[PDB]
């Protein structure tokens, strides 16, 4: 009853980016708080359109940004992060709560290398604002015409016409 | 001692999963790239495989509805490998 | 690496319940002044050897009026269900990392009991039939409590798993939060397993045989080494549930001796218990637990619900 | 049974009901029919007699029957529609499902070899309890569902009834059993007209919860089981089985009586759905019925049957108990067709 | 089909007590060894 | 996999102890040797004529209470909810029933094992 | 609608037509009908789990809970009918056709 | 209901429960949260007789959605036409489906 | 072998279910119902029903226990019955066998089976959906809202069985 | 004074398990209402953040609700690492 419009294949070969779970996990904190922009407006086109068909280009600022904040992790405290992320990565869960030294090595080198502050606890679950220019989807759910209202109940009310019309019941 | 250490545990929760949000966009932007890549990879087998039947037009949505339906997993993997298929469908419930 | 893992449980635990026979009447003959098994062996290291040997070659034999089919199946349900309980244990890192550790061991526990009565009910003796019916009621009224008291010691850990008693005791062992219900947990071990304050499943003095009626050498030798195996669990169930222990992520050795003695520790006192006690009366043990321990058992559940949420101490889910 | 205990039994027998008769969601329903079953077979089993626990044994396997098979045609409705609530099944095998299974609850077609019997073991008591609530909630789910109705079924489940009901119940001497038929002849009646106007069985239930009543709290004053029991009660009561004649006689339809106003209500109401050899029929078969009704009225005091000289001390005492709603049961039972119109309260 | 009872009432049937008895002894390890204690029990209750 | 695996060798094993159990020790049997176990002197014939208990009224109350259990049994994943006040007030209900229904077993002869 | 909703919705067949023929055991009956309840639970189960009916997980447990307490009357049921008359065949409790 | 005392009464019992788009714990969606918010969206006051007729497609794409048996049908047809084609030898997967 | 288990495990289900359906002797009814019972569960576990899976074996456990223990109380027979015994029960219990078999060889060899309703054979696999569940199963969750989304289902299922400790003592008491 | 007295101590005699756990079950139901940390708890469980916190689209006039989540703006848990 259709057709599907699937992207072009092209259109899905953006960076791929290459990092582990427990590098990702290591970072966590900072990368949330120094790539909330574009993650933000990446699924509020995810949430407002419910179609990531039309949400792709989000999703690749989304990679670029991320390229960048891993760009410079390297640039600057590649081996305290090195270290970070292997010590997180030993634990079968991926703990933070054994890994603090390791961490109070991390902070304090993006802090005083590239001006980076963890966000306290509980900041990164906040409800954000995002500016995004793309117009509301009028139908998000491609919803088809409402079907019209039965006829109104309305009407003034006065005494049944002969009363009960039942056989031989005149009142 | 157990009231302590249960409200820590509680702030450590709360600190994984704030990590745990702040790597949903990707993951999140990168499967449904994941997802379309391999729904165009079997529309194109599917017009390879079927081109000589009498009527299989390409890609016809099943629902009337124009919007996006969560894809079946079924008709994601379907013609994948058999290895995919297990570790897809039972993967994290054989975990064990 | 998966079939070299489950052979490295297999052949331990089987050598455990092996010894614990010889470490029974080693300590049980020390506590009455005897001196037990000290001739197969020095000081009786080859006693239970000697006695396995002979129990898989001195003639076994069904009884004339049993029902082969259920006679034989029963010791492959006793063994099996022992071997298999044993699988999400935590030591240092659980074999099989069950979510819902518990509720396995729980839901297989209950089992281990078919075996009991399929073996009496099919060995067709009027010792087997009572000494099968004795169990069944026996055995699923300790139930009651069982679940009960898991459930609120539980309360603390937010989960079922069985791994997150190692982080939830890492402080302060349990014991100390949860002592009176580990008193009857600890009793009811003693009566799911069927130990001497409530061995009456055997009921040697009053019924000669119920644990294996006309069982034989293979069969008798199951029915004895899957319910050896249970004691041996069942306190190592009770260490790691109440008695945790220091766990280093990099050392797990230092935690798998600790779990270790404290296994040691309290099957002993399973075999200490055993030969300090008369035996209970079947009207009394269902009265201990119907009349004494359910209204205690279900009052500190209460207590356990509400504590949490009094003390803001909901433990996390994850 | 000590008194307490019946109280909150019959409570939760009621409450079950009324769990029937308000929730939307159809697990709440199917938890409102086992609280019903459940809470009765105690209430069957009150004076414990050899017939009473098998009377009660044969209502468990026959409701829990019909509960299954109802919480399975629950289930096919959910798989098909995802929705509990009770509007109607979107699956025609899920409907023609519970037909039967409601049916048997009701005891309408061949899944009827329940009622008389278990009617015939228990206390006369747990009878009228039996025939008269118990079919309150079974009714009231069809009701509600009567829009998705296999019109073939049902209406075949009430012709078969009328016909068996008025058919068994020429061959009944001991009472209870010749209610369970009568009452099975009404199961039909009321049945039929389902379908077409869900207010015209309400009415048909209402006057047959009055018949069952007053005809059965007359039974208990009469304190008789057989036919041969009730015929001595002239000797002593000349009025309950003279007040028995009319309530028989309304029972049986017989016009001016009360009992007219559901057999001639629902006969009007089908023929304007052009149902006109079909009504034609139970008018037929309706006679059966009356048939054994005025055979108990002939035996009970249109006839003055042969006594029991032990009957002197017998009229030297009256009976203690005190039935209420008896003067007015009666009332509605006999003398309502003036007030006729007064179904339009229900609609 | 004979008619039913006139108290609802059906007389007793035969007696279904069979009141399972057995030998205590002598073999039983607690019976001295030369006890052939034989027992009648109602059901348990001896 | 793992579990049935698991399930799979602990199987093999004890059917494989039974194997070597009923064969390696060779049979020199007779139909004396296969007589039922009665302490000595023959048996009056018993061992499936019916051998009624008493604790039948508790055994089926397990059966109820074992039903409790399971109804109380989500309790640890009730607590992370965000409406405690309603969860307690349930949680505790439950038990009051529970511990209800145990009083007036215990009060109405109930526990007591019949004679 | 895969195969194994034909294997549980037939299996609650032969649970119907095993209870609906009553051989000579009341104790094997009552087994068939708890025998249905498997069925109905289990298919339960796999709708609201692939459905992601999340609030509606609760039905097979209020099945179950409903489901033992009928189990509960039938066995007490059938105590007293093989209690007075010996034994749990139902053919024997025939003194209700008059 | 027969007797709506819910309505009446103003309060709720089970009607947090009957529909699969309710306020489930943590806001967990169901499958076909969207296909029935639409249907019921559709007929909300129209009436059954109305609703049977015009919220069609509607119910039909929320029932597909719920068992996929029309999609299951197109992938079984795939499959199928797929073995016996390479099977007989004309066409063979190509490699991203294979590793 | 392992294509999917779902099919494998729902036939011994059935075998199972054939089993005690046939009307064997009660205790043997209990082994055939505890096969389908036990490996019922291994089909739920393997739709992520976890929780309710083990659920549904520790309570029919417990549950078909008393049965059992119920049937060599006072449902003995003094010769017991066994699958084989009696040609009725032979008969019921082969027709059972063969019944299923015929309908898994009507499934497997067409997959267009019409009885009833419709059965396509493509694979119980297929049926699953992509997507994850956060730090949370979604079966724990929603039996866990009982407690929160549930308290009139509570008041309801606690009060009938309180009621049914009730009856049960009333309805065994007697005299 | 007189009769409870005597019953407490009569009970606390025979039954001693009895009196024991109605003093349990007595506390698990009185406290919970009475302490002043149950407001925590319920703070504790919804602070907990299993979703995620889907941001709204910023139309202008939202003042409370941050732009970024390092913002002073919204609801701080601070309360959380004091307690
Ligand atoms: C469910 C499937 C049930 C299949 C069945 O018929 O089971 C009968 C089986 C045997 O009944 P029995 O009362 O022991 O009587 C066996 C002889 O008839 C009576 O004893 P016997 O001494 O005659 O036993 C030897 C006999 C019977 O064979 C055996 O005893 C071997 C083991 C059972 C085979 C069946 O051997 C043969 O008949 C010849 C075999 C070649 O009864 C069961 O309950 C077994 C069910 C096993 C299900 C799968 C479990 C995993
Ligand atoms: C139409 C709408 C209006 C319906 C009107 C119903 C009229 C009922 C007339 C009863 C008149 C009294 C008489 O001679 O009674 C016989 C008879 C009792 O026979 P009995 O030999 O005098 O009883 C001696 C006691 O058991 C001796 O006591 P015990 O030591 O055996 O302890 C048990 C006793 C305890 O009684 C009390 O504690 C009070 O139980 C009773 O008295 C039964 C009633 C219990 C309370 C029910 C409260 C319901 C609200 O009454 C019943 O069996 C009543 C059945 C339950 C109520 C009626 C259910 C049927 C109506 C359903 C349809 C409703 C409309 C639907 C649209
Ligand atoms: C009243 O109260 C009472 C008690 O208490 C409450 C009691 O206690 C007692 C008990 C009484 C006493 C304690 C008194 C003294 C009596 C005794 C000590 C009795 C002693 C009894 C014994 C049974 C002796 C136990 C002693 C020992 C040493 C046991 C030693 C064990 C063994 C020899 C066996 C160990 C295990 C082995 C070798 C396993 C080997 C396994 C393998 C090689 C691998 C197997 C698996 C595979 C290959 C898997 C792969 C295969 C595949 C996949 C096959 C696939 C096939 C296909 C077809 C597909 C009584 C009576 C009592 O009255
Ligand atoms: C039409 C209604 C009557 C249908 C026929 C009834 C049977 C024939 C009449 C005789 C019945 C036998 C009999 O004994 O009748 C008299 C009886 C009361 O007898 P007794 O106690 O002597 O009266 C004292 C009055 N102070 O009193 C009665 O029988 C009264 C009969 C009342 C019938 C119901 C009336 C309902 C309202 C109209």
């Amino acid at each position: 009853p259709g057709i599907v419009e699937l992207p072009t294949l092209e259109d899905l070969k953006v960076q791929e980016v290459k990092v582990s779970s427990s590098v990702l996990k290591a970072a966590a904190h900072h990368y949330g708080a120094q790539c909330d922009k574009p993650n933000k407006e990446f699924m509020l086109c995810r949430w407002e359109e419910k179609d990531p068909r039309r949400c792709l280009e989000e999703g690749k600022l989304v990679n670029q940004c991320a390229l960048d904040f891993f760009r410079q992790i390297k640039r600057h405290c590649a081996e305290p992060f090195t270290e970070y992320w292997t010590c997180i990565d030993y634990s079968g869960l991926q703990l933070f709560r054994h890994c603090r030294k390791q961490q109070a090595k991390f902070d304090e080198c993006v802090l005083d290398k590239l001006g980076w502050v963890r966000p306290d606890l509980g900041e990164l679950s906040k409800v954000t604002k995002v500016k995004t220019d793309r117009p509301l989807p009028e139908n998000p759910y491609h919803s088809r015409a409402r079907p019209e209202p039965n006829p109104e109940a309305e009407g003034d009310l006065k005494p049944a016409k002969h009363g009960s019309r039942l056989f031989f019941w005149t009142m | 001692s157990m009231m302590k250490w249960n409200r820590e545990r509680r702030r450590l929760q709360i600190e994984d999963f704030e990590a745990r949000i702040a790597l949903m966009p990707l993951f999140q932007a990168e499967k449904d790239r994941r997802v379309l890549q391999m729904l165009r990879e079997n529309l194109e087998e599917e017009a390879i495989i079927m081109k000589d039947v009498p009527d299989w037009k390409v890609g016809e949505s099943v629902f009337h509805t124009t919007r996006w339906v969560t894809p079946m997993m079924g008709e994601l993997y379907g013609l994948r490998t058999n290895e995919e298929i297990l570790s897809a469908t039972y993967g994290f419930i054989w975990y064990t | 690496m998966f079939m070299i893992n489950i052979l490295s449980l297999i052949i331990p635990i089987l050598l455990a319940v092996a010894f614990l026979t010889l470490v029974e009447r080693k300590v049980l003959g020390y506590m009455q002044l005897r001196k037990g098994p000290n001739v197969v062996g020095p000081y009786g290291l080859l006693q239970p050897i000697a006695d396995a040997l002979k129990l898989v070659t001195k003639e076994p034999l069904r009884p004339g009026t049993s029902s082969i089919s259920m006679f034989i199946i029963a010791p492959i349900l006793g063994l099996s269900l022992a071997l298999t309980m044993w699988v999400p244990l935590p030591m240092p890192y659980p074999l099989i990392n069950m979510n819902l550790g518990v509720l396995f061991m729980l839901a297989m526990s209950s089992l281990a009991v078919y075996s009991i009565l399929w073996s009496g009910w099919a060995s067709n003796s009027k010792y087997a039939l009572i000494g099968a019916l004795r169990a069944v009621a026996q055995t699923i009224s300790y139930e009651v409590t069982l679940a009960i008291i898991l459930l609120s010691v539980l309360l603390m850990n937010g989960s079922y798993t069985l791994s997150t008693l190692i982080t939830t005791q890492e402080h302060i062992w349990m014991i100390f939060t949860s002592w009176p219900l580990a008193m009857m947990w600890f009793i009811s071990t003693l009566a799911e397993t069927n130990r001497a304050p409530f061995d009456l499943t055997e009921g040697e003095s009053e019924l000669v045989s119920g644990f294996n009626v006309e069982y034989a050498a293979g069969p008798f030798a199951m029915f004895f080494m899957a319910e050896y195996a249970n004691i041996i669990m069942m306190n190592a169930f009770t260490a790691i549930l109440f008695l945790g222990a220091s766990h280093d992520p990099h050392t797990p050795e230092l935690y798998t001796i600790n779990f270790v003695l404290k296994t040691l520790a309290l099957t002993i006192t399973f075999l200490w218990i055993r030969a300090s006690y008369p035996r209970f009366r079947y009207d009394q043990l269902m009265h201990l637990l119907w009349k004494s321990f359910l209204p205690l058992t279900l009052a500190l559940c209460m207590w356990h619900i509400s504590l949490p949420i009094m003390t803001a101490s909901i433990p996390p889910q994850s | 049974m000590n008194p307490i205990i019946y109280t909150t039994l019959i409570m939760t027998v009621m409450s079950g009901t009324m769990l029937v008769m308000i929730s939307s969601h159809w697990l709440l329903i199917w938890i409102g029919f086992e609280m019903n079953l459940l809470a009765m077979i105690p209430v069957l089993m009150k004076n414990f007699n050899p017939r009473a626990t098998e009377a009660a044994t044969k209502y468990f396997l026959t409701q829990a029957t019909a509960s299954m098979m109802l919480m399975m045609a629950i289930i096919i409705n959910l798989l098909y529609s995802g929705q509990w609530t009770i509007t109607k099944m979107f699956n025609p095998v899920a409907m023609t499902m519970m037909t039967m299974a409601l049916a048997m609850k009701l005891g309408l077609s061949p899944f009827h070899f329940w009622v008389p019997e278990v009617t015939q073991g228990i206390s006369l008591q747990a009878g009228l309890l039996l025939l008269t609530w118990q079919k309150l909630a079974p009714l009231s789910v069809l009701c509600q569902i009567s829009q998705s109705i296999n019109p073939n079924l049902m209406l075949t489940m009430a012709m078969l009834s009328i016909l068996i009901g008025g058919w068994g119940g020429l061959n009944q001497t001991q009472l209870r059993k010749i209610m369970a038929y009568s009452s099975i002849a009404h199961m039909g009646w009321m049945t039929a007209v389902l379908p077409y106007n869900t207010t015209m069985t309400i009415l048909n239930l209402l006057i047959y919860i009055t018949m069952t009543l007053a005809m059965f709290m007359l039974l208990i004053h009469s304190s008789a089981t057989t036919t041969l029991s009730l015929s001595h009660t002239w000797n002593k009561m000349p009025v309950i089985t003279s007040l028995m004649m009319v309530t028989l006689l309304s029972m049986g339809g017989l016009p001016p009586l009360s009992g007219f106003m559901p057999k001639w209500m629902i006969i009007q109401e089908m023929t304007k759905n052009e149902s006109i050899i079909m009504p034609t029929l139970m008018a037929m078969t309706a006679l059966l019925n009356l048939y054994f009704y005025m055979r108990l009225a002939y035996s009970s005091s249109l006839t003055m049957f042969p006594s029991t000289n032990n009957m002197k001390m017998k009229w030297q005492f009256e009976h203690t108990k005190q039935m209420k709603l008896l003067p007015t049961m009666i009332v509605l039972s006999t003398l309502v067709l003036p007030m006729t119109p007064a179904l339009s309260s229900l609609n | 089909w004979k008619p039913p009872p006139w108290n609802d009432v059906d007389p007793p049937k035969d007696t279904l007590v069979s009141n399972l008895t057995l030998n205590f002894g002598p073999q039983h390890p607690a019976a001295h060894g030369v006890l052939r204690l034989v027992m009648e029990l109602s059901g348990e209750m001896v | 996999m793992n579990i049935m695996l698991t399930l799979l060798t602990n199987v093999t094993l004890a059917s494989l102890l039974v194997l070597i159990a009923f064969w390696l020790p060779q049979l020199n049997a007779y139909s004396e040797k296969t007589s039922p176990y009665e302490c000595g002197f023959d048996p009056m014939g018993s061992a499936r004529l019916p051998f009624s208990m008493k604790f039948f009224l508790v055994a089926i109350t397990f059966l109820l209470f074992d039903l409790e259990i399971a109804l109380l049994l989500p309790l640890p994943w009730a607590s992370q909810t965000n409406n405690l006040k309603t969860m307690l007030t349930m949680a505790l209900f439950l038990l009051i029933l529970l511990a209800a229904s145990l009083a007036y077993e215990w009060t109405q002869k109930g526990l007591e094992w019949a004679e | 609608m895969p195969l194994v909703y034909m294997n549980i919705i037939m299996a609650f067949a032969i649970a119907l037509a095993g209870l609906l023929m009553y051989r000579s055991h009341l104790m094997s009956s009552l087994l068939c009908l708890e025998g249905m309840m498997l069925s109905l639970f289990i298919m339960s189960t796999l709708i609201i789990l692939n459905t992601h009916f999340t609030l509606a997980n609760m039905m097979p447990i209020i099945l179950l809970v409903f489901a033992a307490c009928e189990a509960a009357l039938g066995l007490s049921l059938l105590v007293m009918v093989s209690n007075t008359y010996g034994t749990d065949y139902v053919q024997n409790l025939n003194l209700l056709q008059c | 209901p027969f007797f709506d005392v819910q309505k009446r009464l103003g309060l709720d019992l089970d009607r947090w429960m009957t529909i699969q788009s309710a306020e489930q714990p943590h806001k967990i969606p169901g499958r076909c949260h969207a296909f029935e918010k639409e249907w019921i969206e559709c007929a909300h006051g129209i009436g059954g007789i109305r609703a049977e007729k015009e919220c069609k497609i509607e119910f039909d794409d929320f029932v597909e959605c719920l068992l996929r048996q029309k999609t299951m049908k197109r992938l079984s047809a795939i499959k199928r036409q797929r073995d016996k084609l390479i099977k007989e030898g004309k066409y063979t997967p190509p490699p991203h489906h294979l590793g | 072998m392992t294509m999917y288990i779902a099919f494998i495990l729902s036939t011994i289900f059935v075998i199972g279910f054939v089993g005690f359906s046939s009307k064997p002797s009660p205790i043997y009814g209990g082994l055939g119902l505890i096969v389908s019972g036990g490996v019922g569960c291994g089909i739920v576990l393997n739709f992520g029903g976890s929780f309710l899976g083990l659920m549904v074996f520790l309570i029919y456990l417990g549950g078909m226990l008393v049965v059992f223990g119920y049937t060599t109380a006072m449902a003995t027979e003094m010769y017991p019955e066994v699958w084989v015994s009696n040609k009725t029960v032979f008969g019921a219990f082969v027709s059972g066998l063969m019944m299923e078999f015929c309908m898994v060889y009507y499934a497997l060899k067409e997959e267009e089976v019409e009885i009833i309703f419709k059965f396509n054979g493509l694979g119980d696999w297929v049926i699953y959906d992509t997507g994850d569940s956060g730090f949370f199963s979604e079966e724990a969750m929603g039996i866990a809202a009982l407690y929160s989304y549930g308290t009139w289902l509570v008041i309801v299922t606690g009060w009938s069985l309180l009621i049914g400790v009730v009856v049960i003592m009333e309805i065994t008491r007697g005299n | 004074a007189g009769r409870i007295a005597s019953f407490l101590k009569n009970a606390w005699a025979k039954e001693p398990v009895l009196v024991a756990s109605f003093a349990i079950g007595g506390l698990a139901i009185i406290l919970p209402s009475l302490s002043p940390y149950t407001n925590y708890a319920i703070r504790i469980n919804r602070a907990t953040p299993y979703n995620y916190p889907v941001p709204l689209r910023d139309d202008g006039n939202m003042p409370d609700v941050p732009s970024h989540p390092q913002d002073p703006q919204g609801p701080s848990l601070e309360w959380l690492k004091n307690l």
